[PDB]
Parts: structure tokens; C-alpha cells; sequence
């Protein structure tokens, strides 16, 4: 088909820093008419995924005068003038040569504030969830910028993966923070057979994981 | 002509031509009875030699008419609590439409020197453009329905004429008469003959 | 969608007389113990008709005629349903439709597409047309339907008019007088120079009964009808077949005495046409007196004697 | 476009019905058609239609796929668009996105092969999922303050809701009093289906013994109300 692979969308990306962002092509975008038939779209979570550039170098549909594109043939990418905290969203090439068209991979923006403080939230289940037979452990994130965070768990000197489940909160209008919810869910019977249970937080504000240590029966 | 007017609707019946007295003694050919919705003060642009956007783009008038228009003003069944943008005409063209024909093309115009491949960009837009029907709106935007009607002596023969309710005859009594159009001096005295069927 | 037909086997149309038929009324006129001539499109007595005979045998020609089509078949079992009017048989130019089912008659001209070989398929089949594109015209009316059946149709194209006369009757052409009664007027006003017959076939590849038809010309010529106390017609006298007949046509009479009578005058048509002039052609300068560059005042207008040249 | 109707729990061997509702626009001059989206990077492209305003018959833009079980329709007299589903094999999430294009001209478009402008009007608002059994009412369990995080001043106290459908559900601290350091956060999907949430608010530590804090947990599909109440 035409299923392509667009930019590995790691890229650490700090304000007053242009981001490019490149998706190549299998086959030339060239049919009928010479105009570059190639789109790109800005799909921000949460309620549409709008547009910005349509097909050509041209601006359409009140999009700012930030984003621009640029190139042609197997050759595409973005400028950026400067990121906001508003342009938060996944990314995706849209190729105009026929309808049956596929689909490529796309990130959240990435902002490096590289200031606050990711504050690290563990709770340990109740005595209703152990009489229900599921313990559910969660580990919180609060106050943390950008999204992205590496956490797990680890029980016993073992890392648990399978069980494990995280919910990115949106951007806030007040401070402009993220939040994080690691939710764990784990049988009574596993759960009664291990001492320690724990969350370990990695993130690009510390230069240190954060991990702290919480045993099952305390009150 | 007993039906169709004499109506609860409001009638714009200002138009010249033919008398509208003298439309139940007419007998005319092929009329062409076309209908169509406006909005607002569009009514003035169907006329013979005269200019506008509906004039010279959607709907042109000739030079020669015989007959007239009828116009009535519709604010319930062309209204909808919604926007009704159901209903378009088109506003760009590049030359000027032939009076009675109708040109269904919707392409791109090329306003600018820079043509366009069927994607609108600066210089090029859509010539259609959408009606705004709305129950709140003035004098000026309501929907306004007009139907156009044309009489014309074509190669068929009259067969358009009808009985045009002639509500007339007596008994003989030595009484002067006209037979099928044509006066008679004579009575209509019975008759026991036995007629064709044709 | 149309089907060829190989099946056909080639031989010379027949010849039959037209003893007493193609009579009908001229118009509405009621008349009642009258003897009335009248000029109109007639079909003469004692003239050869063509014959056509439909059994493996199938008759489907075509030939040109401009107006008076007379048409005649002896029928059984409803073989004949129709009849095709035009001028070249195609969709550019407009062409007439005589087709009726089980159900009633169709008149339907248009610009329908017509095939090599139309006809007609209990039957539900429909391959005559393929398309229609230019007409505006649609007519229904009442369905008008050993031998057993005579059906005689008389179509006129006059002043736009297309009449039909129609006459069906309990029954080679047989020796009786029938008056052809006009049956529906149909205000075409088109064009019409040829005919084709419409040929229903029975399926049981397929199978056709026994059927013929009679095509006769229409001459303008005047004859002496006779009109009966009670209004239908009796007898129809042609004034120009043979002398007694003219005769009877002067005296305005069906039966004339004993005596020397006179009728008309006996001239002779002119066969060719011989007008020549002096070869010699000299023409003449029209141009020096229709495009000159100075023109005499009107007081004083230039004369001038133009002789020994052509008009162009 | 603003609300899309056709969504709940359809069996695999069922039928689906998906309408689009919007307000006034000239709705018959545009070729809309389907976008579907995967809750991972890639989304997906179901079907393409042409508008009656452009060709006397339209034209028709099918995949293989959504040839063989998809199907398409048009109405063009009202605002609505009609997706029918006469089979399903798997489909477990679907959004259906209602986009228009940005061309009300088309030209050199086949039957296989036609150029797309822009899509600007997105549409959302329902959600279909197969094989999700039924309603389950929430379980509210509420989680002690722990006064590490927030350090020995404040203290980070919340209720945690499990085993519950639909997604849309609401969560107040104190009847909407309380409206400082409260923060909900999204749910996640789980392995067997049903959602879990979490939402916590952060208090000064010296009102832990004098105030209470009780969470009110309301589900409206499920008309279930659950007040619980907080303590360490
Ligand atoms: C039959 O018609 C032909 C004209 O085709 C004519 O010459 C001939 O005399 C006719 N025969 C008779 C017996 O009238
Ligand atoms: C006979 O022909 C007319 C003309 O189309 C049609 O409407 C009617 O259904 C036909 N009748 C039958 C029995 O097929
Ligand atoms: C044939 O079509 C043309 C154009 O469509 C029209 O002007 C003309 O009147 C039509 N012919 C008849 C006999 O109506
Ligand atoms: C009818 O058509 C024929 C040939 O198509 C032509 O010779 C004839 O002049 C036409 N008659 C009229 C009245 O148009
Ligand atoms: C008189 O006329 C009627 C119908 O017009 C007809 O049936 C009848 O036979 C006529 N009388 C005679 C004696 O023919
Ligand atoms: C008049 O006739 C002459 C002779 O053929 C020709 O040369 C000229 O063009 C015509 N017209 C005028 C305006 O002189």
C-alpha cells in the first residue's frame, strides 16, 4: 500500500526553538495538475482534529502565520516560529493522490520547562478492596511538565509490566501542568504472597528517579 | 383562472404582457410554466431587458416575453427554525447567460491570471452562493416563490382552448343564436334525426 | 436492445385489386338523401394494390410515402399491432408511435432510435426503441380492437392534422362497401415521408400465424357519395374511372336515361418543355452604374440605354 | 456539524445505524465521508461519498475492505447522513469522524481515483463499542491522605471509582464547595472493559480533624448517586 513512517517524534522541543517535523513519500505526489496535493493536519486531544496547512504552500482556514510548509517531491517538512502552550497535539501527512489513503503515527507536543517539580503521589489500597479480592494500587503525578514520564513498578526486585495502566490529564489553564495517573491492579492472592510495593518516576526535571517505598498492612 | 387565484397567499401580480382579462378568452399554444424560489426583493430582477446578478448570471430575461410572471410570498413552508441554506444561485461567471436556457456547470472560476485545478485558493471561489431563509428575517430576505409562464403561437394547433365555463342556451322561441362560435339567424328547434358519434 | 432476423426467405411483393374500398367521410358532416361530390384525397376504384402475406414468410419493408396511407388487413388471433411514421427513421428527426398491448392503445412521437428490424413478442416482450430525446407529446386512448376480422385505417397528413379513419368489420380484398368513420385527430403538425409495420411474433425458436395486409396509394380526385336516409353511406361513385361513371358524376345521379350526354373536354398534357435562348451572352456592367464614385444630382439624373447583355 | 447520533452496544452479528445532525449550511454542495481514529498513533479512513450537485449519479469511492462489509447512503433533502453495518467482524472502536471537503469542485475523478482538498469539519460525539455487556454500577472506594507528597502541612486526599460504564461520569468534593487543589483525571480502558477513575483534592493537614470531606459520585446513565465520606 502506501503506509509510510513519519518523524521518530521524540524531540525535545523548548520555547524560542524552532521544531521540524518530516514525513517522506513512497511515490511521487504528482497527478493531473502540478500543485503539491499534501496536507497536514493538527489534531489537539480532546475535541477535533483540525487543520492547519492544505494543499500548496498557502495558509487557509485562519491557521497563524507561525506554520508554514515548505518542499515538494520526497521532500516535506514544518517550521514552527515559535511553540505555544495551545499547539499541543498529534501530527499527521495527509497524501491527496487517491481515497483509499493510510494513516501515519503521531505525538503530543513536547514542551521543556524544565522547572517544576514533578510531585510524586502513592496510595496504598484499602481494606474494602482487599475484602472485594482486588488491590488497586495507584501512583499519581502532580505538577510535572512535559507529559512525558517513565514510570513503573517494581515488586520484589522484578519489574512489572502487563498490569499497569497511565492517564495523561490536560494541559491546565491556570499553571500550565500536566498530570498522571498509574493506576495498578493486582490479584488478593498475589497480592497477600509480596512484602513491598512501590512506583519509581523518571523524569527530565530530576536528575535522580524518584522512588519511594511503601509496605502492604500498615493503617 | 379561478383556482390559482383569488388565494389566501399575497399575490405580485404587477406585470405586463397579456390582460389578465383577457386570460380566460385566450387560447395559447405550449405555455412553458417554470417555478422558482427567491429571497427578498429578487422579484424586480425577473423582467424583460431587465439587469442584475439573477439577470445575468442565473435567469435572463429575452427582449420578447408575451405574457407576464406571478409572484407570491411563502414564509412557512420555505422557513425552518434551523438556517435553511438548501437552496443556491450562482454569482461568478465569465460571459453572459443565453435568455431562456439554463447552464448547469458548476466549475472553478478563473477570476486572477493564475488558474485553478478544482481547489479554491485566492482568486478562485465557487459561483454558487447559498439563499439565507430564516422565519425572523425582514421584508428584504424573505423567501419569495415566482412562476414564470410564457405564451407563444408554436406549428401545433389550438387545442389549448377549453370551455371556458360559457354558461349560455335557451329554448328555441324563434331566438337568434350563435353555433360554435359562428352567429346563426335560425331557432333551435328539436330535432328527431339520428346524429354520428363523430 | 433489437434482434435480427435471418430466417426471412426473399420473394416479389403481390398485387391485388381495390374494388370497393378506401371510402370514408371527408368530414362531420351529418348529410341524409343526398347525392354530394366533394374533392379530397381518395383512393381510386379498380387500382392495384400490393399485397403482402405474413405465415415462414415475414413482411417488414419500407417505402416512402409523403401523406394517404391507405391500410387494410384480414385478421385473426391479433397478429397487426402497429404502425411507425418519420421522415429518416432515427433519432434526428421526429417520428411517430402506434403500439397498443392487451390493455389499450399508445401514441407516442418522439425521437426514438429505431433498428434494422422492429417487432413485437403470452407476449410481454417490448424490442422496437432504445432511447427518446427530444419530445414533449404523449396521447392514450381507448383500445380499438378462418378469417373472421377485416380492420381498414386511412391516415392523412393535411394542414398539420394526422386523421385517422378506422372501420372494423365481420368478415383476397372482399366485395362489400364499408365507409371508413374517422376515429381520433391527432395535432402532430410534423413531417412524415416513410412507414413501417409493427409485427407481433408468437413464442412456443419463434412462430408466426397467418396474416396479410394491404397498403394502397391515395390519389386527389372526386367522387359522387351517396348518403342514405339515416345518415351512414351507401355507395361511392368515382367521377373520372369510365364514362358512365362520369356521367353519373355530371348528372349528379346514380342512374341516367337514355341519351347523348356530355361531360368534359378531351385535351392533351404537354410532354417536354422547350424554352432556349440566343447563346450569345454579352452581360453588362451593373457595377459602373450601381458602384460609381460620383452620382448625378437629382435635377439633372444621367440616362443611360443599357441594351445587348443578361439580367444577373 | 455538532452532534452525530448512532452509538451503544451492538452484537457482532447485529446491525448499525450512524446519522449525522448539524445546523444550516449548504450541506448538498460538498463530498463528505468517514475518518475513524485508534486510541494509538494511526487512524483510519472508512468511506468516501459525492454530493448530487456536481454529477447527475455521484461517484463512489470504496476500499476492499469496506466494500465487502461497509456500506454508505445520502438523503439529499435533509442534514442527515446514513451509515449502515450489515455485518461486523471486528470493530471495537469506532468514532466516525463527519468531515466534509474543501472543494465544491470536482474534476478528472474516475471511479478510483480523486484529489482531496481539506477536511474542516470534524465531527464527534459518539462512541460505539461491541461485546461491552451491560451498566455496571460504580464502587467508590476512598483512599487515606498521605502528608508526604504535599509535606506535613497538607495532606492529598481523593476517591476512587471502579468497575463502571459508560466513560461520561461526574465526581464533586464538598457539593462543588471545595474547589481548591481538586484535580480529576481521565479514565483508562481496561483489559476486562470497565473504566477506572481517580480524583483527588489536597487540604491543609490542621482541618483533617475538624472539617469533612465527602465525595459525591453521580452517573447519570447509570442513575446512581454515592456519597462517601473520607477519613484517615
Ligand atoms: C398491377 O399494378 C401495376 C403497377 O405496379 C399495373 O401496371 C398493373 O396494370 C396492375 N394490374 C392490374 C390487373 O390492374
Ligand atoms: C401497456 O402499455 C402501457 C404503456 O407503457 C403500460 O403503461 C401498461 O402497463 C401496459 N400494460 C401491460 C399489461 O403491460
Ligand atoms: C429539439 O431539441 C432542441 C434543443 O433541446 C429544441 O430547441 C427543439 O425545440 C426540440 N425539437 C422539438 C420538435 O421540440
Ligand atoms: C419532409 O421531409 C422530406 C425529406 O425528409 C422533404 O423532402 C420534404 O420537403 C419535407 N416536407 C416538409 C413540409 O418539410
Ligand atoms: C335508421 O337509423 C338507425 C340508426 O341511425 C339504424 O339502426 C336503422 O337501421 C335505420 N333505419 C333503416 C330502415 O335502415
Ligand atoms: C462595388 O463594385 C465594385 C465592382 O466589383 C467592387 O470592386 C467594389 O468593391 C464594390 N463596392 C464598393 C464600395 O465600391
Amino acid at each position: 500500500d502506501i503506509v509510510l513512517t513519519q518523524s521518530p517524534l521524540s524531540l525535545p522541543v523548548t520555547p524560542g526553538e524552532p521544531a521540524s517535523i518530516s514525513c517522506r513519500s513512497s511515490q511521487s505526489l504528482l497527478r493531473s495538475n502540478g500543485y503539491n496535493y499534501l496536507d497536514w493536519y493538527l489534531q489537539k486531544p480532546g475535541q477535533s482534529p483540525h487543520l492547519l496547512i492544505y494543499l500548496g504552500s498557502n495558509r487557509a482556514s485562519g491557521v497563524p502565520d507561525r506554520f508554514s510548509g515548505s518542499g515538494s517531491g520526497t521532500d516535506f517538512t514544518l517550521k514552527i516560529s515559535r511553540v505555544e502552550a495551545e499547539d499541543v497535539g498529534v501530527y499527521y501527512c495527509m497524501q491527496a493522490l487517491q481515497t483509499p489513503y493510510t494513516f501515519g503515527q503521531g505525538t503530543n507536543l513536547e514542551i521543556k520547562r524544565t522547572v517544576a517539580a514533578p510531585s510524586v503521589f502513592i496510595f496504598p489500597p484499602s481494606d474494602e478492596q482487599l475484602k472485594s479480592g482486588t488491590a488497586s494500587v495507584v501512583c499519581l503525578l502532580n505538577n510535572f511538565y512535559p507529559r512525558e514520564a517513565k514510570v513503573q513498578w517494581k515488586v520484589d526486585n522484578a519489574l512489572q509490566s502487563g498490569n499497569s495502566q497511565e492517564s495523561v490529564t490536560e494541559q491546565d489553564s491556570k499553571d500550565s501542568t500536566y498530570s498522571l495517573s498509574s493506576t495498578l491492579t493486582l490479584s488478593k492472592a498475589d497480592y497477600e504472597k509480596h512484602k513491598v510495593y512501590a512506583c519509581e518516576v523518571t523524569h527530565q526535571g530530576l536528575s535522580s528517579p524518584v522512588t519511594k517505598s511503601f509496605n502492604r498492612g500498615e493503617c | 383562472y379561478s383556482v390559482l387565484y383569488n388565494l389566501a397567499p399575497f399575490f405580485t401580480f404587477k406585470c405586463y404582457g397579456v390582460s389578465p382579462t383577457k386570460l380566460n378568452d385566450l387560447c395559447f399554444t405550449n405555455v412553458y410554466a417554470d417555478s422558482f424560489v427567491i429571497r427578498g426583493d429578487e422579484v424586480r430582477q425577473i423582467a424583460p431587458g431587465q439587469t442584475g446578478n439573477i439577470a445575468d448570471y442565473n435567469y435572463k430575461l429575452p427582449d420578447d416575453f408575451t405574457g407576464c410572471v406571478i409572484a407570491w410570498n411563502s414564509n412557512k413552508l420555505d422557513s425552518k427554525v434551523s438556517g435553511n441554506y438548501n437552496y443556491l444561485y450562482r454569482l461568478f461567471r465569465k460571459s453572459n447567460l443565453k435568455p431562456f436556457e439554463r447552464d448547469i456547470s458548476t466549475e472553478i472560476y478563473q477570476a486572477g491570471n493564475k488558474p485553478c485545478n478544482g481547489v479554491a485558493g485566492f482568486n478562485c471561489y465557487f459561483p454558487l452562493r447559498s439563499y439565507s431563509f430564516r422565519p425572523t428575517y425582514g421584508v428584504g430576505h424573505q423567501p419569495y416563490r415566482v412562476v414564470v409562464l410564457s405564451f407563444e403561437l408554436l406549428h401545433a394547433p389550438a387545442t389549448v382552448c377549453g370551455p371556458k365555463k360559457s354558461t349560455n342556451l335557451v329554448k328555441n322561441k324563434c331566438v337568434n343564436f350563435n353555433f360554435n362560435g359562428l352567429k346563426g339567424t335560425g331557432v333551435l328547434t328539436e330535432s328527431n334525426k339520428k346524429f354520428l358519434p363523430f | 436492445q433489437c434482434v435480427n432476423l435471418t430466417t426471412r426467405t426473399q420473394l416479389p411483393p403481390a398485387y391485388t385489386n381495390s374494388f370497393t374500398r378506401g371510402v370514408y367521410y371527408p368530414d362531420k358532416v351529418f348529410r341524409s338523401s343526398v347525392l354530394h361530390s366533394t374533392q379530397d384525397l381518395f383512393l381510386p376504384f379498380f387500382s392495384n394494390v400490393t399485397w403482402f402475406h405474413v405465415i415462414k414468410r415475414f413482411d417488414n419493408p419500407v417505402l416512402p410515402f409523403n401523406d394517404g396511407v391507405y391500410f387494410a388487413s384480414i385478421e385473426k388471433s391479433n397478429i397487426i399491432r402497429g404502425w411507425i411514421f418519420g421522415t429518416t427513421l432515427d433519432s434526428k428527426t421526429q417520428s411517430l408511435l402506434i403500439v397498443n398491448n392487451a390493455t389499450n392503445v399508445v401514441i407516442k412521437v418522439c425521437e426514438f432510435q429505431f433498428c434494422n428490424d422492429p417487432f413485437l413478442d403470452m407476449e410481454s416482450e417490448f424490442r422496437v426503441y432504445s432511447s427518446a430525446n427530444n419530445c414533449t407529446f404523449e396521447y392514450v386512448s381507448q383500445p380499438f380492437l378462418n378469417f373472421k376480422n377485416l380492420r381498414e385505417f386511412v391516415f392523412k397528413n393535411i394542414d398539420g392534422y394526422f386523421k385517422i379513419y378506422s372501420k372494423h368489420t365481420p368478415i383476397d380484398l372482399p366485395q362489400g362497401f364499408s365507409a371508413l368513420e374517422p376515429l381520433v385527430d391527432l395535432p402532430i403538425g410534423i413531417n412524415i415521408t416513410r412507414f413501417q409495420t409493427l409485427l407481433a411474433l408468437h413464442r412456443s425458436g419463434w412462430t408466426a400465424g397467418a396474416a396479410a395486409y394491404y397498403v394502397g396509394y391515395l390519389q386527389p380526385r372526386t367522387f359522387l357519395l351517396k348518403y342514405n336516409e339515416n345518415g351512414t353511406i351507401t355507395d361511392a361513385v368515382d367521377c373520372a374511372l369510365d364514362p358512365l361513371s362520369e356521367t353519373k358524376c355530371t348528372l349528379k345521379s346514380f342512374t341516367v336515361e337514355k341519351g347523348i350526354y356530355q361531360t368534359s373536354n378531351f385535351r392533351v398534357q404537354p410532354t417536354e418543355s422547350i424554352v432556349r435562348f440566343p447563346n450569345i451572352t454579352n452581360l453588362c456592367p451593373f457595377d459602373e452604374v450601381f458602384n460609381a464614385t460620383r452620382f448625378a444630382s437629382v435635377y439633372a439624373w444621367n440616362r443611360k440605354r443599357i441594351s445587348n447583355c443578361v439580367a444577373d | 456539524q455538532l452532534v452525530e447520533s448512532g452509538g451503544g452496544l451492538v452484537k457482532p452479528g447485529g446491525s448499525l445505524r450512524l446519522s449525522c445532525a448539524a445546523s444550516g449550511f449548504s450541506f448538498i454542495t460538498y463530498n463528505m465521508n468517514w475518518v475513524r481514529q485508534a486510541p494509538g498513533k494511526g487512524l483510519e479512513w472508512v468511506s468516501s461519498i459525492s454530493s448530487n450537485i456536481l454529477s447527475s449519479t455521484s461517484y463512489i469511492y470504496y476500499a476492499d475492505s469496506v466494500k465487502g462489509r461497509f456500506t454508505i447512503s445520502r438523503d439529499d433533502a435533509a442534514n442527515s447522513l446514513f451509515l449502515q453495518m450489515n455485518s461486523l467482524r471486528v470493530e471495537d472502536t469506532a468514532q466516525y469522524y463527519c468531515a466534509r471537503t474543501r472543494s465544491r469542485s470536482v474534476r478528472n475523478c474516475t471511479s478510483a481515483t480523486c484529489p482531496v482538498d481539506a477536511f474542516d469539519l470534524w465531527g464527534q460525539g459518539t462512541m460505539v463499542i461491541v461485546s461491552s455487556a451491560s451498566t455496571k454500577g460504580p464502587s467508590v472506594f476512598p483512599l487515606a491522605p498521605s502528608s508526604k507528597s504535599t509535606s506535613g502541612g497538607t495532606a492529598a486526599l481523593g476517591c476512587l471509582v471502579k468497575d463502571y460504564f459508560p466513560e461520561p461520569v461526574t465526581v464533586s468534593w464538598n457539593s462543588g464547595a471545595l474547589t481548591s487543589g481538586v484535580h480529576t483525571f481521565p479514565a483508562v480502558l481496561q483489559s476486562s472493559g470497565l473504566y477506572s477513575l481517580s480524583s483527588v483534592v489536597t487540604v491543609p493537614s490542621s482541618s483533617l480533624g475538624t472539617q469533612t470531606y465527602i465525595c459525591n459520585v453521580n452517573h447519570k446513565p447509570s442513575n446512581t448517586k454515592v456519597d462517601k465520606k473520607v477519613e484517615p
